[PDB]
C-alpha cells in the first residue's frame, strides 16, 4: 500500500530510508497484526483483578470479566473514557486561554485586539460593557469562563447560537452539561470498577461530557483567542514541505496551544533576532507551522504551513529545520529520537508535555515575548550546526486562502444582499442558498491522519465527493491541512471540482468551495455557524442537511469531537472504525439508537466514496423532512 | 413543495399545455401548414438560439416538443433547474407559434404579441448606448391599479423599457399610463407564454448585436446575462407554470424579482414587499445605473 498521496511526502520518506531513520510507517509496519481485543474495545484494565479479555463475539468463549462485566461494559467504558480524555485536553487548553485573558492588560505582553468581540462576548456571559474600561471587561469575562470550568453550584453558560429546543432536549434527555472538569470527573467515576454496567446510561454520560467540550472549552477558547490575538479574515498562505527555506533559519511550530507561537511570531520581527539570523550566515528567518498551531497562526496571520500531523517526522528528515518549538498535544515523542540524526533543537516548552531527551525551555506566560525570544535565539543560533550536504526540500508548495471564521464568512455574504432588501450581518444568504436547494447542504470536514489509512487520500476524496455533489464543505485541523496541501482552497478549485450549484455560489460570494475556519476547537465556530442557520430557520440544528466527516481520525480529541457535533444534532461519519465492534449493544446505540435520543448518529464507512454517497442521501432524505 | 419541484411541476405543465395546443394546431391545419412568426429572420428564435433548427411547417413544430422534453430533468441540481427553466421557454413559445399559425391575429390592441426583428434594431441603438439602461419586464397583478401604474411610470420616467404581461395591462391602463414603442411600456399579452415575446427581444439581440451563430446556447446565455439588463417583478400570486417561466429568467441571467414569498435565491430571485422600494430593489439587483 502507498503510504501518502502528497508527493513530497513519498520524496521524503525516500530519503528517510536512505538515511536509516525510522518514520511512523515504519512503526506501523513493526507493530504488526495489531490485538484483536483491543481493536474491537473488548479488553479491560480498570481493575488489578484483570486484565480481562471477552469474546468480541457473543455466545463464544468467555463472556464477563472477573467482575462479571460483560463486552458492552467493556467496550461503553472504554469509549467514555476516551471521550474523557479528548474533553480533558480541549478543556485545557481552553483553560489556558482563559487565564491568559484575566492577565490582559494595557502595556503587557497580551492585549485586546478585538475590543467589539470582547464587548459580544460579555453580552454573552453577562458581563456588563458600556462605560467601562476595556481590559476590567476581558477580566469580568475571563472570571466568567473560568467558573464555567469549575462552578459546583448553579449552571453553566452556553453560547446564543445554540438553540433553546437543542437545550431543552439535552435536559430532557439528561446530558445537559455542567462545568467541563466535573464531567471529566464524573465520567472516570462511573469507569471505575463496579460502577455503571450500563451501556446506554455509560453512552449518555460520555455525550454529557463532550458537550462541555463542543460547546463550553473548545468555544471558549476559540473566542477569546480572537479576543486576544484578533478575529481571522481572509488570507493567503502557502502549505506543504517545501516552505522551508534553505538559505534561511527554519523555525517549525508544532503544538495546540497559541499564546507560544503568537509570541513566537512577533518575537520574529524583533531587530536584535533578524540581526543575529542575518549573522549567523542566514537571510532571514523563516517561521513554518504545523497541525493546530500552524493553522492558528496561519488563519491571523498567514504563516507558511509545513504540514499536517503524519508530516512533522518528515519535517525534520529535509534536514533544514533549525528549530522545531512544541507546547502539547500530537507531538509524536519520537521526534526526540529522529533530532538525534539532524542538527534540528527538539525544544519542548510546556510542563504538561515533557519528552525524554528533548532540549526543555519553558516558556513563562508571566513575561510571554521575553521568553519565546529566548526560545527563539536558541533556534537561530543553531544555523550554524546546519549540514548543507544533507538538506533536501521538495520544490512542492501550494498556495492557498484561509481565515473563514463565521465574522469572515458573514461578511462575505454581505456581497450577496440586496441593499434595498437586507437586513446585513447574518448568515441569511447562507440560510436562502441551503433552502432554496441551490446548495444541497453543508459538510465539515475535520480530524488527524491515521496510518491504518493512505495518508490524505480519504480527506482528499471526501472533500471532492462532497463538493462535487454541491455540498459546502468547511474544514479544520490537518484535514484542513491536507485541502491546502492538495489545492482545494483556491478560489479556481471551484470552477475544477464543485458542481454547478456550488460553483455559482462560490462565484457570486468569491470564496473557495472549501472554507478553512481554523484548529480542533474552531469546531466550535463550525457549531457556532450551524447554530445561527438553525436559530434564523426556527429549527434545531438536527433538522438541517448538514454533517461531519472524519475520514481519517487518530486521536481521544477527535472521539469527544465526533460525540458533541452527534449530540448536537448533526450526522457524522467516521473513517477509522473506533474501538466498538466488540460491543453489540454499543454499535447499536451509536449508529441507531442515538438518532432517538439527539436526532443524529454515528455512520462508519472506511470508503471514501461510499461515504460520500451516504452523506449526499442522507442530506437529501432531511431536506425531504424539512420540506426544502 | 420546494423550488426545484415547483419549477418541474411548471415545466410540465407548460409541456402538456404545448403539447394541447400543437395537437389542436395538427388536426385543424396540417403538417405541411407553415409555421411562421410576423416579420423575423430567425423562425422561432428560442428553438433556433438553443438547436440551429428552423421551424417552417406544423409538422416540426410538433417535433419540436422533443426539445422540451429533453431540457427536463427532475434531478434537484442547479443546471437542471436552468434547464427546466429553458424549456418552459421553448414550450411558451411553441404555444404562441401555434397561436400564430391557429388563429390571423392572436393579439388585438392594446397587446402587440410578437416583436418584429426591425422594432428590436431600433431598440438595439438606445439599448447599448445608455438612453435604455434596462428592461423591465413586469408579470402578473398588483393589488391595486394605483401601485402598478406608480411602479410603471416610475420605471418610465427612467427610461426603461417596461413590458408587461398578465392583469397588470389592465391595472395600468385604469392607472392612465401611456403606452406604446415610443412610450416605452409594451403589452405583450394577458397570458403567461406572452412573456416569451420579451425574452426573443433577448434572444435575437444577441443573434444581431452579438453575432452568436444559432444553437450556440451557452454564448448566447452568456451574452443575455452580461449584455441584455433585463429583469422580472413578478406580483401577485405566482402559479407552479409562472415560477418555472422566472426560472427561464434566470437561466437568461434575468433575476426574478416577487412581492411574493419564495425561496430565495441572492442575486437571482428575491422578495421585495415593499412596492415603494421595488424600483430601486430591481435596479440594484440588475445594476442598472440611471
Ligand atoms: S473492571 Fe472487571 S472486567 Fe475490568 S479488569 Fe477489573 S475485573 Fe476485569
Amino acid at each position: 500500500k502507498a503510504k501518502s498521496i502528497d508527493q513530497a511526502t513519498l520524496q521524503l520518506l525516500d530519503k528517510a530510508k536512505q538515511d536509516g531513520v525510522e518514520t511512523v510507517w515504519d512503526r506501523k509496519a513493526d507493530m504488526k497484526v495489531q490485538c484483536g481485543f483491543g481493536s474491537a474495545g473488548v479488553c479491560c484494565r480498570n481493575c488489578s483483578m484483570g486484565p480481562c479479555r471477552v469474546s468480541p463475539v457473543p455466545g463464544k468463549g468467555v463472556e464477563r470479566g472477573i467482575c462479571g462485566a460483560t463486552a458492552d461494559v467493556i467496550v461503553s467504558r472504554n469509549f467514555a473514557r476516551m471521550v474523557a480524555a479528548g474533553t480533558a485536553a480541549h478543556s485545557d487548553h481552553g483553560r489556558s486561554i482563559a487565564l491568559s485573558l484575566y492577565h490582559t492588560s494595557k502595556d503587557g505582553d497580551i492585549k485586546v485586539k478585538d475590543e467589539n468581540k470582547l464587548k459580544e462576548v460579555a453580552k454573552s456571559f453577562n458581563v456588563e460593557t458600556e462605560g467601562r474600561d476595556i481590559y476590567d471587561i476581558a477580566h469580568d469575562v475571563a472570571k466568567e469562563g473560568l467558573s464555567n470550568y469549575g462552578k459546583q453550584l448553579g449552571e453553566v453558560t452556553l453560547p446564543p447560537s445554540l438553540p433553546e429546543k437543542r437545550k431543552e432536549l439535552w435536559r430532557k434527555l439528561g446530558v445537559y452539561p455542567r462545568a467541563v472538569d466535573r464531567e471529566i470527573a464524573a465520567v472516570m467515576h462511573s469507569t471505575h470498577i463496579g460502577c455503571n454496567a450500563d451501556a446506554e446510561a455509560m453512552i449518555k454520560m460520555s455525550m454529557r461530557c463532550s458537550l462541555t467540550d463542543g460547546w463550553m472549552g473548545s468555544f471558549m477558547g476559540t473566542e477569546f483567542s480572537d479576543i486576544m490575538f484578533g478575529t481571522p479574515h481572509s488570507i493567503d498562505t502557502e502549505a506543504n514541505l517545501g516552505v522551508l527555506e534553505k538559505n534561511s533559519v527554519n523555525v517549525v511550530l508544532h503544538g495546540h496551544e497559541p499564546l507560544l507561537s503568537e509570541m513566537v511570531v512577533e518575537a520574529a520581527s524583533d531587530p536584535e533576532l533578524v540581526e543575529l539570523a542575518k549573522s549567523v550566515g542566514a537571510d532571514g528567518i523563516n517561521l513554518c507551522g504545523m497541525c493546530c498551531t500552524g493553522n492558528e497562526v496561519s488563519m491571523r496571520h498567514g504563516i507558511k504551513i509545513a504540514g499536517n500531523f503524519m508530516q512533522q517526522e518528515l519535517a525534520v528528515v529535509t534536514g533544514a529545520v533549525d528549530g522545531l518549538i512544541v507546547d502539547v498535544q500530537c507531538i509524536m515523542p519520537a521526534l526526540a529520537k529522529l533530532s538525534k540524526s539532524y542538527h534540528t533543537k527538539f525544544i519542548t516548552t510546556s510542563p504538561k508535555a515533557h519528552i525524554t531527551d528533548s532540549i526543555y525551555m519553558e516558556f513563562d506566560e508571566e513575561n510571554p515575548l521575553d521568553s519565546a525570544k529566548k526560545i527563539l535565539k536558541e533556534a537561530i543560533l543553531n544555523f550554524k550546526n546546519r549540514d548543507q550536504s544533507k538538506v533536501m526540500i521538495p520544490e512542492l508548495k501550494c498556495k492557498a486562502i484561509l481565515g473563514y471564521s463565521v465574522e469572515e464568512i458573514i461578511n462575505k455574504l454581505d456581497k450577496v444582499v440586496n441593499t434595498q432588501i437586507g437586513p446585513m450581518q447574518t448568515v441569511k444568504p447562507l440560510a436562502d442558498v441551503l433552502v432554496s436547494g441551490v446548495l444541497r447542504g453543508a459538510a465539515a470536514v475535520v480530524g488527524c491522519n491515521n496510518p491504518k489509512v493512505v495518508q490524505d487520500s480519504a480527506h482528499i476524496e471526501t472533500i471532492k465527493g462532497l463538493i462535487k455533489n454541491d455540498v459546502i464543505v468547511v474544514v479544520t485541523g490537518c484535514a484542513a491541512q491536507a485541502a491546502a496541501k492538495y489545492g482545494l482552497l483556491q478560489k479556481e478549485a471551484a470552477e475544477k471540482y464543485a458542481g454547478p450549484g456550488l460553483a455559482t455560489v462560490c462565484k457570486l460570494v468569491d470564496i473557495p468551495p472549501v472554507l478553512h475556519m481554523g484548529s480542533c476547537v474552531d469546531i466550535s465556530r463550525i457549531l457556532d455557524l450551524v447554530g445561527r442557520v438553525a436559530n434564523l430557520l426556527g429549527v434545531d440544528m438536527s433538522d438541517l442537511p448538514v454533517a461531519g466527516v472524519a475520514p481519517e481520525w487518530m486521536s481521544e480529541k477527535a472521539v469527544a469531537i465526533g460525540t458533541y457535533v452527534v449530540t448536537s444534532g448533526i450526522d457524522t461519519w467516521l473513517g477509522v472504525a473506533p474501538p466498538v465492534t466488540g460491543g453489540p449493544e454499543v454499535v447499536d446505540i451509536l449508529t441507531n439508537k442515538m438518532e432517538d435520543w439527539v436526532g443524529a448518529k454515528f455512520f462508519i464507512e472506511t470508503d471514501p466514496h461510499k461515504a460520500v454517497e451516504q452523506i449526499v442521501n442522507r442530506m437529501n432524505e432531511k431536506r425531504k423532512k424539512l420540506g426544502i | 413543495m420546494n423550488l426545484f419541484q415547483t419549477v418541474f411541476t411548471g415545466s410540465k405543465q407548460a409541456l402538456a399545455a404545448a403539447e394541447g395546443i400543437v395537437k389542436q394546431a395538427v388536426d385543424e391545419k396540417g403538417r405541411d401548414y407553415k409555421v411562421a412568426f410576423p416579420d423575423t429572420a430567425y423562425s422561432l428564435p428560442v428553438i433556433f438560439a438553443a438547436t440551429g433548427k428552423k421551424i417552417t411547417n406544423v409538422g416540426e413544430l410538433e417535433g419540436a416538443l422533443d426539445i422540451v422534453r429533453s431540457l427536463i430533468v427532475e434531478e434537484e441540481m442547479l443546471d437542471k433547474l436552468l434547464n427546466s427553466g429553458l424549456a418552459t421557454a421553448v414550450a411558451a413559445e411553441i404555444i404562441e407559434a401555434a397561436k400564430y399559425v391557429l388563429s390571423d391575429a392572436p393579439y388585438a390592441e392594446p397587446c402587440v404579441g410578437f416583436i418584429s426583428d426591425p422594432i428590436i434594431r431600433s431598440l438595439g441603438v438606445p439599448l447599448v448606448t445608455g438612453d435604455i439602461p434596462g428592461v423591465a419586464v413586469i408579470l402578473g397583478e398588483c393589488p391595486d391599479s394605483e401601485t402598478a401604474a406608480k411602479i410603471i411610470k416610475d420605471y418610465q420616467s427612467k427610461g426603461l423599457l417596461t413590458c408587461l404581461v398578465g392583469k397588470v395591462i389592465d391595472q395600468a391602463i385604469e392607472g392612465k399610463v401611456k403606452m406604446g414603442l415610443d412610450l416605452r411600456v409594451i403589452p405583450l399579452g394577458y397570458d403567461v407564454t406572452s412573456v416569451i415575446h420579451v425574452v426573443t427581444i433577448a434572444i435575437r439581440a444577441a443573434l444581431i448585436f452579438g453575432g452568436i451563430k444559432g444553437g450556440q446556447l451557452n454564448d448566447i446565455l452568456k451574452y443575455t446575462a452580461e449584455r441584455v439588463p433585463a429583469f422580472v417583478n413578478a406580483f401577485g400570486p405566482l402559479s407552479e407554470l409562472v415560477v418555472s417561466a422566472g426560472a427561464g429568467a434566470i437561466a437568461l441571467g434575468f433575476p426574478v424579482l416577487t412581492d411574493q414569498v419564495v425561496p430565495e435565491v441572492p442575486t437571482l430571485l428575491l422578495t421585495q414587499k415593499d412596492y415603494d422600494k421595488m424600483v430601486k430593489t430591481s435596479l440594484e439587483a440588475r445594476n442598472i445605473k440611471i
